């Protein structure tokens, strides 16, 4: 594929940075960058910001008959394909690369698997018609921490998604319009979200193997150059309710036990922080809606 | 939480019925506020107690009340229809109610004093535990109601007295009398109502049981929801070994 090159001049001077306490955006090495929410229109539109990270995330459904497994579930799919809209290093629909099957099983486990959407809530009549959520992804500009945006993108659309009122008679669906009665909110159990560690040997590999006194270097929420010089990564996901979603250190430099154990409980000060910002912003957009609504129908 | 349905239309329509025929009046069903403003006038000015009797009478026509969980049904079906509130729950008595333990702890995770165990985020067991508590629920009432039906036998055991009673159900095979005194329904059997069984006749259209007393010849109608003078009487069934109270009218 396409390369990104990089010096060793570069290389150097990035690591030497870090051996300093220095990374070239300013941030400090616990500190997670700014996370701007940004709702559309419509209902499951947001577009989450970090820095010069650039995601947007589309909720949409659709009336589907459920598995015959699984009768009284819905259907719930997560779409997160990359394209050279985020850089020429990304093959348009590389569904297979390393990094990017690492990613769409992060998203699955923190969100899917988790069970953070009450996809039970999603049945409209058992075993015949039930709602089928899909969260498409739409990954725009690439500066790293893809998998927190993400999170962070699908969870926002999930909580600030609308679905069809739905009035049955027997099997007879009638599926009242926005005209008509407003639209139903989805059902969330829990609200996950991503924090990404990426690790530095300041050193060489023999003295991370057999070396004495541990001196690896931890950042959080790397940019796209920390993050191609990183030695290992570690994505662990977590809630309000201090449960660990998933924890995912696929390989990459070894780490000591304690330390990841210490990335955990950082990134859980990072989740609250996070989540109470998501609620917020929520509430504001309703009531702005609202706002908006009671002015259209004074003016009506 | 806790929820309670609406009452339906069936389980007044014979509550209206006798209102409508014997008292000429009515209860609205519109809605929790039409019932009870409905209820508060239906009131007889010769006797206070009769618009008890509507109400203790009305209550036993109401859905139960029952504990849930808020992901087993949608927001409108939160609605408490005797309390006219959107949502509710127990909390204020945690010692002797297990729903209020709940509570707390989901509380507590609210206002981010603790997190919340995982055995009250999960829909099973959320279901588990409600569907118990309403057991145990039901079945503590019923016991103390038990309870109060055997002290109150035992304080009629050796003891007659007229008492005064009212007349919540008419049938032809006798009439069920309410004795206020004591809280205890009573049964008078068509044969221990009054002589001639075969002379009796029961109107169902007026709720009215006309016959002729046992130690009378005047041809007497019994409406509903009269104020009548009644004998009270506790004997042991020798089939049932249950402290009932036989009650004979005057
Ligand atoms: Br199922
Ligand atoms: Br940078």
């Amino acid at each position: 594929a396409k390369d990104i090159e990089i010096s060793a001049s570069e290389s150097k001077f990035i690591l030497e940075a870090l051996r300093q306490n220095y990374r070239l955006d300013g941030r400090s090495f616990d500190q997670f960058r700014d996370v701007e929410i940004t709702f559309g229109k419509e209902f499951g539109d947001v577009s989450v910001k970090m820095g010069n990270t650039k995601v947007h995330c589309r909720i949409s459904c659709q009336i589907a008959q459920p598995y015959e497994d699984r009768p009284f579930e819905g259907l719930f799919v997560i779409s997160t394909e990359i394209s050279p809209m985020a850089g020429s290093q990304f093959e348009n629909g590389n569904i297979t690369g390393e990094d990017e099957v690492l990613c769409s099983r992060i998203i699955e486990k923190s969100v899917r698997r988790s069970g953070a959407l009450d996809v039970e809530g999603l049945c409209i009549v058992a075993g015949s018609k039930c709602w089928a959520v899909r969260a498409d992804v739409h990954f725009l500009d690439c500066d790293g921490g893809f998998i927190d945006a993400s999170c962070i993108a699908v969870m926002a659309g999930l909580m600030h998604f609308k679905k069809p009122d739905i009035t049955v008679h027997g099997e007879q669906i009638i599926v009242h319009p926005v005209n008509e009665r407003e639209p139903v909110p989805l059902g969330i159990l829990h609200i996950p979200i991503c924090v990404t560690f990426s690790f530095f040997n300041p050193q060489d590999t023999e003295e991370n193997i057999k070396g004495e006194t541990n001196s690896e270097i931890s950042i959080i929420d790397a940019t796209l150059k920390e993050e191609l010089l990183r030695d290992g990564v570690l994505t662990v996901t977590l809630n309000k309710n201090r449960e660990v979603v998933q924890v995912s250190k696929a390989g990459g430099l070894p780490m000591d036990a304690l330390t990841l154990m210490k990335c955990c409980h950082e990134a859980y000060s990072i989740i609250e922080k996070i989540t109470d910002q998501i609620l917020q912003l929520l509430k504001e957009d309703s009531e702005k809606r609202n706002k908006y609504a009671a002015m259209l129908t004074s003016e009506n | 939480l806790r929820r309670h349905a609406a009452p339906p239309s069936t389980n007044f329509e014979i509550l209206n019925e006798m209102l409508n025929t014997r008292k000429n009046m009515s209860i609205s069903l519109e809605s929790s506020k039409a019932l009870a403003d409905s209820l508060d006038r239906c009131v007889d000015p010769e006797d206070p107690y009769f618009n008890t009797l509507v109400r203790i009478m009305s209550t036993r026509c109401m859905m139960a009340a029952q504990y849930f969980y808020s992901g087993a049904y949608s927001y409108p079906d939160f609605r408490h229809y005797g309390l006219a509130v959107d949502i509710y729950t127990h909390f204020t008595s945690p010692i002797r109610r297990y729903c209020d333990v709940v509570a707390h702890r989901q509380l507590a995770g609210a206002i981010g004093y603790e997190p919340l165990s995982l055995t009250h985020r999960d829909k099973n067991k959320m279901d588990m535990i409600c569907r118990n508590i309403n057991r145990k629920h039901r079945n503590a009432q019923f016991a103390g109601r038990a309870s109060i039906e055997y002290y109150v036998g035992q304080v009629m055991r050796n003891n007659e007295s007229t008492e005064t009673g009212y007349v919540i159900k008419v049938f032809n095979n006798g009439i069920v009398v309410l004795v206020p005194k004591f809280g205890v329904e009573g049964l008078i059997r068509l044969d221990n109502l009054t002589e001639d069984p075969n002379s009796a006749a029961f109107d169902e259209v007026e709720y009215k049981l006309t016959f002729v007393p046992t130690n009378s010849d005047k041809p007497r109608d019994v409406y509903v929801f009269d104020k009548v003078e009644v004998q009270v009487r506790s004997v042991m069934d020798p089939i049932t070994s249950k402290r009932k109270a036989e009650l004979l009218l005057k």
